[PDB]
């Protein structure tokens, strides 16, 4: 499987990925 | 999770097996208000009415342990959380400061997990950089990638 780090930096980026779907609503077709 | 556990199933049964007033193995739709406030939950009178109208669809009434456990199954969630989010820097900072480069957020983002844009990691740099004044200050940038 991936590795600790690998796994951290996913969640930053997952994260990061909402702060810009509720910035920019780009694939909002969640509603 | 996107699911219960046996290790949590064996201490919801304490709290439900006290409102099992009748021995049968139920509560009643009154009771499911009580028992998820007193696990130290807060859901709205309409969440907890929808929840019933999920269970109650037979008319009886009345509640099954695994009908209950239902609810706290959906509850679950792998989603994103600050307490979650917050770790993931901590184990980049090896050096304990509290702050990062921009350098190792450009690089922990462009190298490790899947590999980041550059127009999203040139988003992620700007919004940490100008509040850190050239280091990235991770520790307040977890609540702004979640604040409702």
């Amino acid at each position: 499987g991936p590795g600790s780090e690998e796994v951290s930096a996913m969640v930053i980026q997952r994260a990061f990925r909402r702060h810009l779907l509720q910035r920019s609503l780009k694939h909002a077709s969640f509603l | 999770a996107d699911q219960l556990t046996e290790e949590q199933i064996a201490e919801f049964k304490e709290a439900f097996s006290l409102f099992d007033k009748d021995g049968d193995g139920t509560i009643t739709t009154k009771e499911l208000g009580t028992v998820m406030r007193s696990l130290g939950q807060n859901p709205t009178e309409a969440e907890l009415q929808d929840m019933i109208n999920e269970v109650d669809a037979d008319g009886n009434g009345t509640i099954d342990f695994p009908e209950f456990l239902t609810m706290m199954a959906r509850k679950m969630k792998d989603t994103d959380s600050e307490e979650e989010i917050r770790e993931a820097f901590r184990v980049f900072d090896k050096d304990g400061n509290g702050y990062i480069s921009a350098a190792e957020l450009r690089h922990v983002m462009t190298n490790l997990g899947e590999k980041l844009t550059d127009e999203e990691v040139d988003e992620m740099i700007r919004e940490a950089d100008i509040d850190g004044d050239g280091q990235v200050n991770y520790e307040e940038f977890v609540q702004m990638m979640t604040a409702k």
